[PDB]
């Protein structure tokens, strides 16, 4: 109740912090993935 | 009873259809040994 601790010297420290910001932008196509080059499959896909 | 199978092997029994000329570097419909499809045929450096 009557003792304190006071520092007499100091130091300068540099720390690194890495943060993600963005990711890859991906675009898909329903054609040439679901049916490919096939007119018969593409005809049935028009309802979706 | 006709028990027949088809797989990645040379064929022995085929149907009576006449072969045609092959067109390269164009989007054409192809019929190879009964396998039908649509695509572009190019000379290949692959090794079977």
């Amino acid at each position: 109740n009557n003792s304190i601790a006071i520092p007499t010297n100091f130091s300068i420290s540099v720390t690194t912090e890495v943060m993600p910001v963005s990711m890859a932008k991906t675009s898909v196509d329903c054609t040439m993935y679901i049916c490919g080059d096939s007119l018969e499959c593409s005809n049935l896909l028009l309802q979706y | 009873v006709l028990s027949f199978e088809l797989l990645n092997a040379p064929a022995t029994v085929c149907g009576p259809k006449l072969s045609t000329q092959l067109v390269k570097n164009q989007c054409v419909n192809f019929n190879f040994n009964g396998l039908k499809g649509t695509g572009v045929l190019t000379p290949s450096l692959k090794r079977f």
